[PDB]
């Protein structure tokens, strides 16, 4: 099986390529864009505003060739704001696609 | 899942899946 700390390394690679995205990436043509981000998980990139955006699922998950073409999915609201979960201070997220 | 190296795999297993759940809700 798929080791923890071989799952340790490939996400510290994940979350220091995200990283150098972060703050390499050219800005969005308006700050009506919402604005990327690393939540720990996945790397999110700037969003327009009034729609979804997906990312690939996260290379570093064990079950990562289960879910080859799979995406999770963010809202950004048309007023350039993450869509939130309500009872918490988390975007909404939906990774069903990533699940093993 | 009925022998002793079918558990120890399980829970060798499982050390990577907790660390997911722990990303994901984190």
């Amino acid at each position: 099986t798929v080791s923890l700390w071989e799952t340790v390394q490939k996400w510290r690679e994940y979350r220091r390529q995200c990283q150098r995205s972060l703050t390499e990436d050219p800005p969005p043509a308006t700050d009506l864009f919402c604005n990327r981000t690393f939540d720990e998980y996945a790397c999110w990139p700037d969003g327009e505003p009034g729609s979804f955006v997906n990312v690939s699922c996260p290379w570093y998950l064990p079950w990562a060739s289960s879910v080859p073409q799979g995406h999770v999915y963010r809202f950004c609201t048309a007023e350039g704001l993450w869509l939130q979960k309500d009872n918490s201070s988390l975007p909404w997220r939906d990774l069903s696609e990533c699940e093993e | 899942g009925c022998f002793t190296s079918d558990v120890s795999s399980y829970l060798e297993g499982q050390a990577a899946k907790e660390f997911i759940a722990w990303l994901v809700k984190g």
